[PDB]
RNA sequence: GCUUGAGUCUCGUAGAGGGGGGUAGAAUUCCAGGUGUAGCGGUGAAAUGCGUAGAGAUCUGGAGGAAUACCGGUGGCGAAGGCGGCCCCCUGGACGAAGACUGACGCUCAGGUGCGAAAGCGUGGGGAGCAAACAGGAUUAGAUACCCUGGUAGUCCACGCC
RNA sequence: AGGACCGAACCGACUAAUGUCGAAAAAUUAGCGGAUGACUUGUGGCUGGGGGUGAAAGGCCAAUCAAACCGGGAGAUAGCU
RNA sequence: GCUCGCCGGAAGACCAAGGGUUCCUGUCCAACGUUAAUCGGGGCAGGGUGAGUCGACCCCUAAGGCGAGGCCGAAAGGCGUAGUCGAUGGGAAACAGGUUAAUAUUCCUGUACUUGGUGUUACUGCGAAGGGGGGACGGAGAAGGCUAUGUUGGCCGGGCGACGGUUGUCCCGGUUUAAGCGUGUAGGCUGGUUUUCCAGGCAAAUCCGGAAAAUCAAGGCUGAGGCGUGAUGACGAGGCACUACGGUGCUGAAGCAACAAAUGCCCUGCUUCCAGGAAAAGCCUCUAAGCAUCAGGUAACAUCAAAUCGUACCCCAAACCGACACAGGUGGUCAGGUAGAGAAUACCAAGGCGCUUGAGAGAACUCGGGUGAAGGAACUAGGCAAAAUGGUGCCGUAACUUCGGGAGAAGGCACGCUGAUAUGUAGGUGAGGUCCCUCGCGGAUGGAGCUGAAAUCAGUCGAAGAUACCAGCUGGCUGCAACUGUUUAUUAAAAACACAGCACUGUGCAAACACGAAAGUGGACGUAUACGGUGUGACGCCUGCCCGGUGCCGGAAGGUUAAU
RNA sequence: AAUUCCUUGUCGGGUAAGUUCCGACCUGCACGAAUGGCGUAAUGAUGGCCAGGCUGUCUCCACCCGAGACUCAGUGAAAUUGAACUCGCUGUGAAGAUGCAGUGUACCCGCGGCAAGACGGAAAGACCCCGUGAACCUUUACUAUAGCUUGACACUGAACA
RNA sequence: CUUUAAUGUUUGAUGUUCUAACGUUGACCCGUAAUCCGGGUUGCGGACAGUGUCUGGUGGGUAGUUUGACUGGGGCGGUC
RNA sequence: CGCGGGGUGGAGCAGCCUGGUAGCUCGUCGGGCUCAUAACCCGAAGGUCGUCGGUUCAAAUCCGGCCCCCGCAACCA
């Protein structure tokens, strides 16, 4: 939920976290959790790839399944934990056959109600199955791009693909920047978006509230040298120039799609 | 003022060492011209 | 205490009364393909815009958003504002019928509180049409007006504010 | 609860003075700022010279940096002293 | 040796790191020490480091490195899988006294404990590179109960004191005791047990998990300290005894209570919030492949084994690092008496030192400080520097504002000591006695003793009672930037930077982009409420006109247009 | 005004006195709306101005206390230096003289002091200029190039329409 | 010679279909307790993609250099 | 000091470059439209081409001097 935190210090009086007295506050399960050292933009090679990454809080790998190849098993859920992997939460379900699994939790998903997979599931939002057996225009998340992969669009929060049509062995999906994009109908989905919708309202505040999450302050190129950046320069803030990258490609407009072995799937793109 | 050398023993012979020399080919061009020299000290060692 | 006050209970009636969730066709815009040709659009006249890269027009398909022709009436409901394509669920008020029942429980009401079209504002989505601001072209003594070509906010929706 | 307040250890170094062939190749003295956080710090690794790193000064990379040190091109070249 | 002075949350006593005999002793003084030197971290010779329980090695593992095959690359080489290393992490086991010129949880005395080999006896099914459990964990805050330790009292030993008093409400000193074992508390956690079935855990499972039932209400687990024991033992003030006059031998009383009280312990707890807080192995336990009169497992007892290496000394400094016996820097543990909020500070205990040039003079001048008539910024670039304000409780507190603040705004009053309320109060702790009990480390009840704020009234000393150290200057106008934060280490700490927020744009995942000739990684084991770039930079009111020049994007018909 | 050259512009306020500061007037050399505009509580080792309080900063210093300076003994440097029997003045001069000329003056030699000179000592000027010097950086300076992108050829083939 | 109609033939530009090349950072099994890799079935694309060669365009991201002299000092202006 | 540009009817501006002929709007005079003005329609005049000389067949024009005005420069220590 959203909750104004009240303005007693310079830097609280922003601070807008996001209640959620559902999740549990006991302790992750230990089987399903396994460690994901930090590396901060470091490589192979030990050089900085990408900026503005590291520091931040330790945070332990969750194992969430997005397979569900389980079928024919009713699916108890038993609580919803906090996730700092994913913006979305997750929760922790129980099969009928007795083993704790977790998953990407949909909207209207509470302690200890029912889901289940295969093609033998009717309609409610957790229940998994393929795209050719489903109503045209389903709201659908967690849907995958090879059949058999697990899950790659839609799996954020708040995060919804309307199935705009259907021909044959192809669904015309909408994905969430609205780029129409093709893609097999052997591919299993989750009915429902993923809830949590108020993340969006949620705002840090202060600066360590972004350090200990694991991000970097980023310096602009305004201020650096150009021996070190392609803007800087001057004595007093010039510019002058095509804003460009640290790298010498332009910004600010400019298309980088050059994929050709995936040009086929995309009918209309992103707008 | 901390000065530009603070010692330890463990550091040094995992850069320095003998067997930390024998790792690559630029390693044993060092030897190479130690033993050139006739230097007694071949490399910081015990 | 008794009833001609008021209120309640038993049965039905009409209704754009309100809230939430789905659904339908006509029409407009957009995109792609086929047919096909020099105008189209517009006005008091004209011009900008659009078009020989082939529009407009016509036909087919598909994606969208808003509003609901005819029925519609100085008709109906509601305190007012206001509310109309259809359906489901939840639900308020008024009215009539023949009786019973409690026994004046009534009326109004500074302050207070609540509702409250449109415009406007914030946070998050949506964006077809219409259209402040702005722009070009005309008209004109001038036109930062009336006309015309486009067009952002807004107009729609959920939650709050005024 | 708090990137909260006063204030030691601790970290840093704004003012003044001493010092400048100094006690010291940036410290002492008397006051300062942070002091549960974007904190400080030990041990142990990774990133490397047109490259590394950088809360970005062209500062830092063994007292040396608008391009480190060492060896070799090389007794480079010098219309200059 | 006798006084004085100094530090004393260190200038103390020990470890890790790092040096490498600097440790102890004898002898010597040329060289070394900014002076002399019979002195010494200097020269010369000799001695000293004793471990199953400390550490490391070792069993195991992270960041990360190497890396059989392998992918890729002129070669070198790079990367990476199984594996194998790598602690600052986890894992078995000892405490006390005495003893040396120097070393001791290592030697000795006394008393315990751990991990294996082997053998015997009584029983019984054991058994992997595989499963599960356990190991196993964040920050902050509050609280209960103890201990370290300290003061007072009782008791014991000594004294009764060179200037007036001191046999008593007097003075000084001591009043120490562990590991283990046993009971198993304060407190904390979790509902136990039995039966059946099963698409689950790469196979299998009696282990775990799930799903149905039955019985009863507890059981089990974890756990400082105390009490006993360890110990009719050791130590032990002070004497008794020999002096190489350094020390050694012998003997030896009291050894309890109460209160206060940690940041140590319970706590690797509990509550709560969020940014959501290692792995593996040892241990425990279950099976596969199989082996079964076995091998082995469990329990007791006897014996054997516990190797190798470090162990000296310094360790906030003349021994490390700074060329020096250098006013510098160096992580961690213990850390007492009084006042005091405190690890601040002042003075002291234990303990360790007076810093390796002194003797005179007291000139100008210089450095560090004290005080200063009248005036009070008149100084100067400028209130720079000093001065002054400075504690606690309470009284009281503006403009403005995002209604949190501003604020400790500003500005003031009372603070010593003694007595009385009260042979020292509220409060806290808490023995004895009494009763009961599913009987113990129990609960009510009861209150001695002890410890001990503060408030009120009165009296009195001084000029001054937070009397010392210590310990805010404030108000008014206003530029700029939000703010805490960051930077030119060694002349610039700011308005420069970062900042949450906002905006635009790129990206449909083998994603963009970055490193890399490549492979492969990072992005992210994330995926449009996501990530990369850029610009501005809290919040609030707002963000107008221009598509000419340049760039980007869209459409590609025509002219021009390389290779072929 | 962090911007206004001219200029200390003009009016009003604060002072006895105000090139600063504060609030306004618009003649904006040359403010201006994310290279964001105007405001803004709080915060600030930030900048400028003012008052109270309090003081040696000042009028003008005076004294006292310690460590050096000073004397004696021990130990015992450094920067620098062609050579010196190493005076002032006037003039002259590679153009500011201790040294040449003229003249005056002055016993030889120490210690403590003070700094005007010896264009004192230290840094083969950092300022200016030069060299057909270097180094980095800028871009619509010239030529190349990684990367990106385009088409053809090859790996790469069969079919009908 | 121009306009032209059919057929044979010759290459070329598109469209769709197909599967063997090839891609496969999809699933499954094995080597094998190994998220690398190799291979085998299968699935999905598809003669694309990607790569080598040649070539046009872009290109201060990067590299090597140029950037005149006289001049009452240089600069500016002017001049040769 | 130096470089570049301009001066044209009453005003505001073309024309110059590539020498002979001067244009547009407003304004003024006059007429009409209306009761009247503005507006509108119609007609026409008005320019020493800043200033003087020179070159040339010919000067607004090309060059030079001078005057006025505008912008830039008026520098590095």
């Amino acid at each position: 939920a959203v909750v104004k935190c009240k303005p007693t210090s310079p830097g609280r009086r922003h601070v807008v976290k996001v209640v959620n007295p559902e999740l549990h506050k006991g302790k992750p399960f230990a089987p399903l959790l396994e460690k994901n050292s930090k590396s901060g933009g470091r490589n192979n090679n030990g050089r900085i790839t990408t900026r503005h990454i590291g520091g931040g809080h330790k945070q332990a790998y969750r194992i969430v399944d997005f397979k569900r190849n389980k079928d024919g098993i009713p699916a108890v859920v038993e609580r919803l934990e906090y996730d700092p992997n994913r913006s979305a939460n997750i929760a922790l379900v129980l099969y009928k056959d007795g083993e704790r699994r977790y998953i990407l939790a949909p909207k209207g998903l509470k302690a200890g109600d029912q889901i289940q997979s295969g093609v033998d599931a009717a309609i409610k939002p957790g229940n998994t199955l393929p795209m050719r057996n489903i109503p045209v225009g389903s709201t659908v998340h967690n849907v995958e791009m090879k059949p058999g992969k697990g899950g790659q669009l839609a799996r954020s929060a708040g995060t919804y693909v309307q199935i705009v049509a259907r021909d044959g062995a192809y669904v015309t999906l909408r994905l969430r920047s609205g780029e129409m994009r093709k893609v097999e109908a052997d591919c299993r989905a989750t009915l429902g978006e993923v809830g949590n919708a108020e993340h969006m309202l949620r705002v840090l505040g202060k600066a360590g509230a972004a350090r200990w999450r694991g991000v970097r302050p980023t310096v602009r190129g305004t201020a650096m040298n150009p021996v070190d950046h392609p803007h800087g320069g001057g004595e007093g803030r010039n510019f002058g120039k095509h804003p460009v990258t640290p790298w010498g490609v332009q910004t600010k407009g400019k298309k980088t799609r050059s994929n050709k072995r995936t040009d086929k799937f995309i009918v209309r793109r992103r707008s | 003022m901390k000065r530009t050398f603070q010692p330890s023993v463990l550091k040094r012979n995992r850069s320095h060492g003998f067997r930390a020399r024998m790792a690559t080919k630029n390693g044993r061009q060092v030897l190479a011209r130690r033993r050139a020299k006739g230097r007694a000290r071949l490399t910081v060692s015990k």
